């Protein structure tokens, strides 16, 4: 009697593919299916970008096609669609903040294009970061063998729940040398299931500026912990001024989870969707603060100024423009009052709407800077 | 070098 | 209290060897492992590209003692040779199990002795199996192991948790020449086949269906209304051969082997390859929606390359009543087309030797002369052609 | 609810360290790992060779807690550093487990601060016990694994899966500057041995058989009838010696040390050149196939870098009673060129301070002032030489 | 390309 | 020293 | 590019 | 090669 | 060569 991994390999290799994209290059990857009833396939946007044709290959031979869903550069995941897709096999999540270091995993890929191939390993490490520097990173480190096309594979545990997503590994010489990354499963979730309602990652930003914490920031600031979130200035007016983070503030938890580096923090919730409440573990004075938050963005409205209606069926009003905008560079300013657009006198937003909608090459503007009657031209 | 988040 | 690989390998290392082999062309010293099969009689399995051009070959048991050892039997068409030992004393042979069980799942422990380092142990699992193409000439079934495997692996053991063989290492994937997590292994199965070939004939009795194939795509399955995407489209089906005397259908697929399904083309030609001329195994079928399993057995195929020695250049076989070698052949360009060697022209032989067979040619053609001159006659004209 | 190594990690992950030294030669700096052996007392291992020429060492706590740390000593010849802690609090010290119970084919997890990224594990088996023989200088008794191991593994941990402490490692066979699933590290007994030294006298102490010998390759074991292949060979034994005494004759192959069989020659090096002076143990031997017993103890060896913290060139021989910083040992081009004296003769007289004994320079060697003045008596005469 | 078996 | 996959 | 060993 | 680390 | 313990 020898234990064995074949149990759960036998249920979990459907949920893997092969991918293939085509001067005009030709590519090689993994993905993993999401959904069965609709085929969504998750993997590396840096396998499926600059794609023509996107062609996926089941465990079992069945080649498919698929188109892609959404993209996303900066955590590398990016979503594709199975076309006319049939007897699927959907993996189940994981939730990785359940992943401790030294627990098993098998990293399912097709690597160098040989088949789906098998690598078993354990957690090297997690919260790695700091390789692309301008990138969202919370890698998830493990000596399991990962080689070339393995990325967008799939990392799993012992029992076939999907844990994280295979992506980059080090080696100088351009094989494995028992360094290999993946971009946890939660993160995924995040980000696939935002590119299905949105079609992109929405991805606003509460405004807290700032930089890693050191130990040598600990001794100059009596700081109780040596690695954490420093915040320099808040952002005025966001989300993070409004909660009540002042500068000097350090972050030591995220939703009660700790947090290893400002750098995966900086991940974590690159991921979540706009208007995600969450709450944090600040550290004033050396006495902690919890905080709740609310993320923010980076008719009614125009590409710079802001207009409102104003008396009854006279026009819409410009309330403010901020300089450097583009609906200032066609010039206007603050107060304008639109009566007529193209020949076609305007009351409403909605009565402009209709006339914007036409998406015409160009727009005479009727408006009235202050008492006189001007024509203001865009596009 | 400080970077926004 | 430790969970732990000690208690097998304790009991199955000293049925591992080292190989030291030196050869005589130019003249070099090759590394490598082996496995010892028969304890008494000192079968001891390896790599056929480890052990061949090689003048003295020396094996070195897990123990530490030296031996010598001179070859049983060779086959590079699937990479494995077979040796036997010299006063072979107080031996220790593996136990082989059945390759046809595992699955991609499995957890292998890998032995070899890379860098001449010595007896080295890896562990890992069968990363994948039905493995081919590497090579696209020669039979491959390879198994995928991550279990690391570097220079002087080949024709080391792999093993399951029992210690019982499961597959000769005989290639890596490596671009810079390391282990990166790519280990292949030839199932035992294969091997206890050709080592069984070895043993009561000395060579390989190369064996023939009579069929011929390529990779069934998930395309072909599509249009031609086949259920299965990975399997063998028997395109050809040879008349007069034992393959069509079972009924072998025009535009099948295979797909099953003993009840056991099948991987790829390359790897069922690959498991076939590795037969005695004389054996019995069923097929799987798939004809119109009907999966008719029919037995078969396979009908016997005396290569002239062996006769070439560096200078081939097309076929030669033996004339009616051994009225003169053959030359149906007519090859330009090759080795043998400079020396004007056109069709429909044997004779008697070279040097005043008569020869009007393949064999009578072979026994006085190996008496390594310094030049040898043919008699070949085209039409009337009784010309000569000389070599070396 | 599946098997893990997290629950064992979670405690002994924090024994692991990262270090990061700066020093001359230059300017260069380079990282390693660490482990903790004594919690109060501040008690860092290392490699010898990631701690050469150390003006600051700064430990890394596994939770990003800095500090600093001063040598306690260093051995080059088996590549074991060991450091003290500055101002050590609520550190956690690794258990440590018997090397001479390791079998091959058990299981190890690796810790260090490979690539400067952090802590990381991997895990991997003991691929074979007792490599060595990769440079002839230093004692090496190493434990091969599989388990990834890189640059910044230095002086890491490797364990068993109870986390108690197996090995220090030290080094990777890969032709290309990255893990090909080659690992070696020091055992833990001789980690154990020579940090047991370095506490209490900051140098090792080393004590000799007085026993000449070599390999025992089976071609010898033709040559002399002995029944084992491989083992220690007695060449010659030294007179007045500790072995001489015990009956150890010319033409004796050692078999065992204290019961336990014997790997090589270099092992029996590496393992007993490592215990203090006065170790007694058993050994094992066959003159003649008559398996003899003998016991016996060590005794001294008899026949600048230990104190210039820097500098290796020069070698600082025995004092004397009333001499002192003798030198035995330099070469040509080292840093003790720059310097102006030469092996051949040397005494002291630094900074015009009546000194002699090896201690006495350092209570004004570590004064550091701007300005070194030496005052060997080279010859019958009386020099000087300056510095800084 | 083409295949024997 | 830079190295993606 | 496959290396045997 | 050999490399020591 | 030869070494001596």
């Amino acid at each position: 009697q020898m234990p064995s991994l074949a149990p759960m390999l036998e249920k979990v290799m459907p949920s893997v593919v092969s991918i293939n994209v085509e001067q005009k290059f030709m590519a090689l990857g993994s993905g993993v299916i999401i959904d069965a009833d609709k085929g969504y396939v998750v993997t590396n946007n840096h396998v499926v970008d600059n794609a023509t044709v996107i062609k996926v290959q089941l465990s079992d031979g069945r080649k498919f096609d698929a188109k892609m869903v959404g993209k996303d550069p900066r955590s590398d995941i990016a979503l594709i669609q199975i076309q006319n897709p049939k007897n699927l096999t959907a993996i189940k999540m994981a939730d990785s903040d359940a992943l401790r270091v030294g627990d098993y995993t098998v990293a399912i890929g097709n690597p160098f294009g040989l088949g789906e191939t098998v690598t078993s390993g354990i957690v090297s490490a997690l919260g790695r970061s700091g390789l692309n520097a301008e990138n969202y990173e919370n890698f998830i480190q493990t000596d399991a063998a990962i080689n070339r096309g393995n990325a967008g594979g799939a990392l799993v545990n012992l029992n076939g729940e999907l844990i994280g997503i295979n992506t980059a590994i080090l080696a100088p010489d351009g094989g494995n040398i028992g360094i290999g990354f993946a971009i946890p499963s939660n993160m995924v979730k995040n980000l696939t299931s935002q590119m299905v309602e949105y079609g992109q990652v929405k991805r606003g930003e509460l405004g807290i500026m700032g930089t890693e914490l050191n130990s040598e920031l600990a001794k100059a600031m009596k700081v109780d912990a040596q690695r954490g979130a420093f915040v320099s200035q808040v952002l005025p007016n966001s989300s993070a001024a409004k909660a009540g983070i002042k500068a000097g503030d350090v972050i030591t938890s995220l939703n009660g989870k700790p947090i290893s580096s400002f750098a995966a923090l900086r991940a974590q919730v690159g991921t979540m969707p706009v208007g995600s409440k969450l709450t944090l573990g600040l550290l004033r004075d050396g006495k902690q603060v919890n905080v709740n938050l609310e993320l923010q963005q980076s008719f009614n409205g125009i590409e710079g100024a802001e207009m409102s209606n104003k008396g009854k069926d006279q026009g819409v009003v410009v309330n403010n423009v901020k300089t450097g905008t583009p609906a200032a560079q066609i010039g206007l300013k603050k107060g304008d009052v639109i009566i007529g657009a193209n020949q076609q006198a305007v009351k409403n937003i909605a009565e402009l709407r209709k006339v914007l909608d036409s998406k015409p090459s160009v727009l005479a503007l009727n408006i009235q800077r202050g008492d006189s009657t001007i024509y203001l031209l865009m596009q | 070098c400080y970077r926004k988040l």
